């Protein structure tokens, strides 16, 4: 349980959400650009701090 | 401690022919044994309760019988329905124990392989990984040979995968996945899929010149 | 009608610890018996615990004991199995079966199943790759189209076609490992009116990692 932040993700195929536990929220994008990537998402990343929740949309 | 054995292990039968699987207890269970079958990836089904009732939605074709130490249950016609695995239970005294399970494979008419090859996604290259598959699908005999030539030269970085019968149209699938690097893939060009199955002397065989557009 | 679901499932380290849940309904939950039965993947199922109607009686087999704690709230009808030392083999899929009343001495009802694997792994989500045909007649009248879910572990992943409304002829293929990562394929064969006309969307879930992504499969468009 060490810190619990989400990815949204609505790219041109790719519509969905993972998930990844981290220690900084600039932990979480490092992780998440990387699995974005992986996946071929490619676009504009905002993030909310209430919610934990980063999101990727093109 | 009870101990269920079940035998044969594995059988193969033509639709429409009799089958008979065996459960023995290691003492009695009077007739406190079920059986429960579990077609491919479901959770198991109750099937035969006490050790010859028949439970929601068997019909008569299927019979189970025992008494204290030998139990059988009965296909009378086997069928395509029927494809799965038979877990018998005793229930008499804890712990509660069963037996390994029986496959029922369909024996069938042989039926010659459907072979796509698909081309790895502008994605998966993105992130500097070509990865090439090939379906063949629906034969019978599960018996079959992929052969990955690159340009028409041969390798080892496959990775391949089988299905349970279909359970409607008895029936096998494969899935042969030549994983290879950006700059590999890359500094190669034609991508065969061959495959020879006993329905065919001549090889099925999968193409794909890169046309990239 | 009777209805029964795991939960709780997931990665966990050897020596671990995890609490797995089963929502009973559709049925009086107390007035029956219930049961933890796993399955390995290799065998058959292995019976894991017992509770009688109201917790009074409780049995273990021997495997679990002093480790496994099996309870029950009635009164919001779901039971559990809180598990304590995971081990490498306590890795399987869990179901809860009901009883049953005479003459019913079987598992009665199953639930779903909750995987739980221990292990030191990392939990990794999987990678979706469209398989996409998109230029080349390949028909009889039917296109196939697949999806390919490479790179994670623990297992598993579902893939539905369409949220399910693509039962059709739908092949997904067991997971190899390569390097502590599954990789799996999935397909399905339409007919020549829809590849692109309709969209044909592959579902895919990674419980462990809770990921439930749609990859829409376009024509490769050249």
């Amino acid at each position: 349980a060490v810190t619990t932040y989400k990815l949204v993700i609505n790219g041109k195929t790719l519509k969905g959400e993972t998930t990844t536990k981290a220690v900084d929220a600039e932990t979480a994008e490092k992780a998440f650009k990387q699995y974005a990537n992986d996946n071929g998402v490619d676009g504009v990343w905002t993030y909310d701090d209430a919610t934990k929740t980063f999101t990727v949309t093109e | 401690n009870i101990v269920m054995t079940q035998s044969p292990k594995s059988m193969s039968m033509s639709v429409g022919e009799r089958v008979t699987l065996t459960c023995k207890a290691s003492e009695n269970v009077v007739t406190y044994v079920s059986w429960y079958q579990q077609k491919p990836e479901q959770s198991p089904k109750l099937l035969i309760y006490g050790a010859s009732n028949r439970y929601t939605g068997v019909p008569d074709r299927f019979t189970g019988s025992g008494s204290a130490t030998d139990f059988t249950l009965t296909i009378s016609s086997v069928q395509a329905e029927d494809l799965a695995d038979y877990h018998c239970g005793q229930g008499n005294s804890y712990p509660y124990t069963f037996g390994g399970g029986t496959k029922l494979e369909i024996k069938r008419a042989d039926a010659a392989p459907t072979v796509s090859i698909f081309p790895p996604s502008s994605e998966q290259l993105t992130s500097g990984g070509a990865s090439v598959v090939c379906f063949l699908n629906n034969f019978y005999p599960k018996d079959i040979n992929v052969k990955w030539k690159i340009d028409s030269e041969r390798q080892n970085g496959v990775l391949n995968s089988w299905t349970d019968q279909d359970s409607k149209d008895s029936t096998y699938s494969m899935s042969s996945t030549l994983t290879l690097t950006k700059d590999e893939y890359e500094r190669h060009n034609s991508y065969t899929c061959e495959a020879t199955h006993k329905t065919s002397t001549s090889p099925i065989v999968k193409s794909f010149n890169r046309n990239e557009c | 009608d009777v209805q029964l679901v795991e939960s709780g499932g997931g990665l966990v380290q050897p020596g671990g610890s995890r609490k797995l849940s089963c929502a009973a309904s559709g049925f009086t939950f107390s007035s029956f018996g219930m049961h933890w039965v796993r399955q390995a993947p290799e065998k058959g199922l292995e019976w894991v615990a017992y509770i009688s109607s109201g917790s009074s009686t409780l049995h273990y087999a021997d495997t679990v004991k002093g480790r496994f704690t099996i309870s029950r709230d009635n009164p919001k009808n779901t039971l559990f199995l809180q598990m304590t030392s995971l081990r490498s083999e306590d890795t399987g899929m869990y179901y809860c079966a009901r009883w049953g009343n005479y003459p019913y001495y079987a598992m009665d009802y199953w639930g779903q199943g909750t995987s739980v694997t221990v292990s030191s792994a990392k939990t990794t989500p999987p990678s979706v790759y469209p398989l996409a045909p998109g230029s080349a007649a390949q028909t009889n009248s039917m296109v196939t189209l697949g999806c390919l879910v490479k790179g994670y572990f623990p297992e598993p992943v579902t893939v539905t076609w369409n949220s399910g409304s693509l039962s059709s002829g739908v092949h997904t293929f067991p997971a190899v490992l390569q390097s502590d990562l599954y990789t799996l394929s999935s397909s399905v064969t339409v007919p020549s009116s829809p590849r692109p006309s309709e969209t044909v969307t592959c579902n895919v879930a990674h419980p462990a990692s809770s990921t439930k992504v749609d990859k829409k499969i376009v024509p490769r468009d050249c």
